[PDB]
This record gives structure tokens, C-alpha cells and sequence, in this order.
């Protein structure tokens, strides 16, 4: 057998598999295991022999892929896509737990934007999420000191030592009073989704004429960005447009649904971009398409 | 008593529908009203010197009524070569 | 008549002396005269909305009072391993 | 005979070169045909048989590089290292010419941000140069109506249109009536020196943790820039704390001159990256020094 660790944005799980094991059987392990339903939304992330951070083949042997060789094996379970609404299609407990936590780490190390007024709104319901009603008796000066409660850039932004930002955020804390920590984290999701970076997969891409840009793809569709505005999209081709994609080595090729209009085309860096590229619209083109009609 | 009761499927859902989505701000009064509160709160701590490119972005982004939805809306007008040829020239 | 002269090699220049050069425009008051009136002329016709990240990056250096000489002056304070560490920091 | 044309910023040379010549017997052609005697800033680039742009190397044959097999074989002939100071540094008509449309055509498709007001300013020096002074008898409405007097961002920022654009600009054209067209080039490229981009090559990289940031290698050492922003660096070295640079593969180490401070390393998403970035570091270093200590 083949040792295996998965680690989920809150919990460690211990496998071990035969070399005959498809990261499809894995998987199925670890949803079984942490009683996850919508599954659909999540994948298996590991570190390749090159270095790269790679999403498991389900269909696939696990030893058939460039895992790097070692062990255990080390996967992370993560989101690969996100809904359109976290209200409406994350049911389970376990999900919105588990989008949280991904979405919230995000925000926290800046891979999303988010203004101040926003984060510290964020920062508050994490805090209900995390211990419930503010409680004078537990809850006593420096309650908050082990946190990440904000990103680094509002913390230099704002003339406020430690115990300034943990006593305005005690307030906020405060505010939420009976607020049940599954709604703290509902509220902080719905708040988090309207984010202009929000559930983004980035790509650098470059056009015929070699101008550095970003392709954004995401459960909505297909966006490009200039090089120095990843809020605020430029262009965009909704899924309902895009009739085939495909790569040939680093261009990729997007071709509408008419006839009429020419082909959508960019340069990506790498092949392995390109691949990602390929999976990801696939995987958001058929979740739109199956909330829309099933 | 009478009662009566017409029977037919409504389908609510729509292509394309994210267009005229509204963000949680816009719809929930109580949001709205702390975030509101925050700005004040910290208009006074703030230390203006210290913006980054995405926060003046954002701050412009508000000046000029922008949200994620809006935009996207208005970034998918015009036709497919149209916008393609935009692609090309940026 | 009389006449004397000392004679010195008087090295005039430095390492790093980029860190005290000034701009052109600070230097020649004909091109600090001509951006001033080419400010004025070009305020009616632009539009404000249009504003790209550089645009904005630089406005904010100038109302900061921030030039090349002066910014590569101030960022390379402090030693090696400070420097470094903001590095990895970011 | 291998054929070759070699393009500068406003001639083309056509070359019939032995399989035997090495990169600098053609780049001395090419300087000496010209009338070219400030050599050092300049470097004959070409694309590879990967479509990459590379600058020849001067000690192997031109046949034993990648060169794009293909006839004529197509270099384009560039600086490759700026002067600190232009004034000081560019004596000859011909490196002031090539500097200048070279720098010109930078600004024009905004590799370099300039600013409305300067690239106005900068638009009429060019008008001087090629024009000479403005005569209302050579110089009826429309004489502008084929130059590429400014960046398509300033276009898209101003409400007017080309015929005012064209009025605006004949206005400072005449503003530098008597100003010698030699006069006009170099007044462009002492205010185009100031800008921020200016004479910067930027490189993606990567630090221990993972972080996207530019390193910009100039005339005057190595800066580090946020993503977001590539006018105002966050962190520079000058020449005169760097010792030595090398790199293993992706890795890229900067060791200081002394020995208690820690090597500055960072990560390139290629080794094609790290081996310009190697031979940038080590032109400019040279030319720096040289400057100085002659």
C-alpha cells in the first residue's frame, strides 16, 4: 500500500491506497469521509515532480501521475470552482465550512482584493463565526491576538497598533450578537462573492501582437484584463457564445457560435497554462449550463 | 367554501441572467448601513499616502458607480468580431 | 603682468550619484513653463472617467512630490538584509 | 554566402555573410556602414526558431545560434544598455537619431507610461526634428496626418478629435521655432530620460513565498516592483552592494559585498530569463563602473 495525506481547509485525513487506485476512487474516500455531498464543486490538488500545483485526473491512477514521489503522498482538497450563489447552491454545512475557509484564506493573503471597510466587515463575521456571541467573561482583552483577521495592506494602510485594530473589531464582534456562526459564515460568503476577483482563475495571455494581458475564467464566462487592472474586465464573451475551444502547443483558439465572427485567439506562456485553461471552461461551462437546465 | 388554483411550470432561472444580478450590499439594508458606519470609523486611522494601485483602482471603480455585474453586462455589448478586434488592439 | 594658477584633478564623478540628479523640468524652466501651460490647455479636454492605473500611480506621485532620483534615493535605505527581508515580505 | 538584412531604427542593410562570420564580425559591418562609433549600448537582436527575441552573441558563429533558418536571415539592431545621462553620454548624430526613435517608439505604444501633458510636450520635439521650423507654406492643415504624434491612451483620455489634436500640436510645433533639429532630439530624450519606465527592463519573478513582483534591471542597478505598479519601485540595490549574480535553473542569487548580509534570491519563470537577466545585470554593472572609473 501507498501512504496518502488529504488535507482539507480544516481537517487532515489519512489514506492508505493500493497502486491500483484511480484519483477517482481517492476521492471518493475523502467526500465519503468528510461527509460531503457537493462534491461537484471540489478537487484534488498536488504538488508535481516538476513543482507545479496540479488538480488529480479523476479517471486516471493515482501512481500513474507525476506525483512527487514521496510519503505519504500529500494532496490538498480545494475548490476548483465556485457557484454562481452561495445561497442557493451550497446546502451543506461541511461546504459553506470549506468555501469559507478557501475564500477567507484568499482574502487574507491579498489573492483577492478587498477594500478595508469590506475586510474589517469580513474580519467581524469570522470572528462570530469562529466564537459565537462576544462574552465579557471569555472573550477578555487580546481574545482576538492569535488571528488573521485582516490582510497585511489595510493593517499599513490604517495608523492602528494591534490592540486598537482588536478592540474596533470587538465592537463589530459585538454587533453580530445572536447571529449563529452558520449564518456568520453564509453572510460572510455573500458578501465575499461580490468581490471583483472573486472565484477568478487568472492566466497571463498575450494577442497577435504580443501585448501582456490577463484571461480570467470563471463560472460566468470568459474575461480579459489589462495587465495592470485585475477588478475591473475590459471584454467579455458570456459561455452561451463559445461553441468550441481548443490548443495547439501555446495558442489556444476559441470559436463562436455563428460563423461570422473569426476566432478568439491568445498566446498562453506554457502549454501546461493552456491545459488548465481547457479544464477549467469545461468544468464551469457545464456547471452553467446544468443549473440553467438539468 | 371555493377555491380555485391554476397549474403551470414558472421557470425562474435564465442565460446570461448574471447580467442583472445585484450585489449584497445593494440588497441588504443592515450590510449596507455597517459598511457605511466602517467608512466612517475609519476615515480618521487612515493613512492616505499609503494607497496601492488596486486601491485606487477600487476607489475610482466607486466614483464612477461600478460593480462586478454592471460591468460585466456592459463589457459583453457589441458583437463577437467587435470584440475581438478590441482584444487585438489592447 | 602677473598671473598664477594651482593645478589639481578635481574628480567630478561619484558612485551612486544618480541618488542626487534632478529632472530636466526642475533643471530647465522652459520645460517646467511649457508642462505647466500644456497642464492648463489639456484640463477642459479630458475626461476624468478614462483614468488607467499608471494614470492614477502618477498622479499620486506627484501629489506626494515623488521623482525617479529621489524614489530610487529613498528605497535603497536602510542595509542589505533589511531590504531583503521587505523582499520576501511582499 | 549566407544573406542577411539587418534593420536599425530608419535604414536596412542588406549583408552577404561567409558561414564562417561570428556574431561581432557582422555587428562591425553593420556599426561601420552606418557611422556608428558608440558601440557599446548597442546589440543586434533576432527571433529564434522558438520565436523568441534574442540578442546574438558576438564570440559564436551567427550559423551556430538559433537563428530562424530562413532567408535573408532578419536582425534588428538596437540598444541594448542606456546612457545615465544623455547629454553627457550620446556625442554621436547617428546614436542620438537611434536613441531617440527607438525611446520614441517606446512611448508611442506605451512600453513606457508617459503622462499626457509630457507626451504632448514630447509630440511637438519630434514634430521640430522631422519638420524642422514651421512654415505656413509647407505646413498646410493635415501635415501631421500620417506621424504617430501620441500614445493611444492620451487619445482615448481627451475629447477631440485629430484635426484638433493636429491644431494643438502645431501650436507647440511653432513654439520651437529656431530650435535646431539635432536640438529637438536631444531635448526629447533629456525630458523622456525622467520618466519612471524609462530605460527599465522588467522581469517577472517570484520571491521565497511564492509573491508576483517585477525586477527591473537599468543603467543604475536593480529595483523591485509591486505587480500592480511599475513606475514607483519598493526596493533597489545599487551596483556598488552586489559582489556577484549566478542562478540554478529558475533560482537567481544577488550576493552582497560583505558577508552578514543574506543573498538576495529570487525565482524566474524560465532559464532563457535568468540568462538575460545575467547578461543585463553584467552590461549595465560594466558600463556603470566604467563611467566612473574609466
Amino acid at each position: 500500500t501507498i501512504s496518502v495525506r488529504v488535507t482539507t481547509m480544516d481537517a487532515e485525513l489519512e489514506f492508505a491506497i493500493q497502486p491500483n487506485t484511480t484519483g477517482k476512487q481517492l476521492f471518493d474516500q475523502v467526500v465519503k469521509t468528510i461527509g460531503l455531498r457537493e462534491v461537484w464543486f471540489f478537487g484534488l490538488q498536488y504538488q508535481d515532480t516538476k513543482g507545479f500545483s496540479t488538480w488529480l485526473k479523476l479517471n486516471k491512477k493515482v501512481t500513474a501521475q507525476d506525483v512527487r514521489k514521496e510519503s505519504p503522498l500529500l494532496f490538498k482538497f480545494r475548490a476548483k470552482f465556485y457557484p454562481e450563489d452561495v445561497s442557493e447552491e451550497l446546502i451543506q454545512d461541511i461546504t459553506q465550512r470549506l468555501f469559507f475557509l478557501q475564500v477567507k484564506e484568499g482574502i487574507l493573503n491579498d489573492d483577492i482584493y478587498c477594500p478595508p471597510e469590506t475586510a474589517v466587515l469580513l474580519a467581524s463575521y469570522a470572528v462570530q463565526s469562529k466564537y459565537g456571541d462576544f462574552n465579557k467573561e471569555v472573550h477578555k482583552s487580546g481574545y482576538l491576538a492569535g488571528d488573521k483577521l485582516l490582510p497585511q495592506r489595510v493593517l499599513e494602510q490604517h495608523k492602528l497598533n494591534k490592540d486598537q485594530w482588536e478592540e474596533r473589531i470587538q465592537v463589530w464582534h459585538e454587533e453580530h450578537r445572536g447571529m449563529l456562526r452558520e449564518d456568520a459564515v453564509l453572510e460572510y460568503l455573500k458578501i465575499a462573492q461580490d468581490l471583483e476577483m472573486y472565484g477568478v482563475n487568472y492566466f497571463s495571455i498575450k494577442n497577435k501582437k504580443g501585448s501582456e494581458l490577463w484571461l480570467g475564467v470563471d463560472a460566468l464566462g470568459l474575461n480579459i484584463y489589462e495587465q495592470n487592472d485585475r477588478l475591473t474586465p475590459k471584454i467579455g464573451f458570456p459561455w452561451s457564445e463559445i461553441r468550441n475551444i481548443s490548443f495547439n502547443d501555446k495558442k489556444f483558439v476559441i470559436k463562436p457560435i455563428d460563423k461570422k465572427a473569426p476566432d478568439f485567439v491568445f498566446y498562453a506562456p506554457r502549454l501546461r497554462i493552456n491545459k488548465r485553461i481547457l479544464a477549467l471552461c469545461m468544468g464551469n461551462h457545464e456547471l452553467y449550463m446544468r443549473r440553467r437546465k438539468p | 367554501a371555493e377555491a380555485s388554483a391554476d397549474l403551470r411550470a414558472d421557470a425562474m432561472a435564465k442565460d446570461r441572467s448574471e447580467e442583472e444580478r445585484t450585489t449584497e450590499a445593494e440588497k441588504n439594508e443592515r450590510v449596507q448601513k455597517h459598511l457605511k458606519a466602517l467608512t466612517s470609523e475609519l476615515a480618521n486611522a487612515r493613512d492616505e499616502s499609503k494607497k496601492t494601485a488596486n486601491d485606487m483602482i477600487h476607489a475610482e471603480n466607486m466614483r464612477l458607480g461600478r460593480d462586478k455585474y454592471k460591468t460585466l453586462r456592459q463589457i459583453r455589448q457589441g458583437n463577437t468580431k467587435q470584440r475581438i478586434d478590441e482584444f487585438e488592439s489592447m
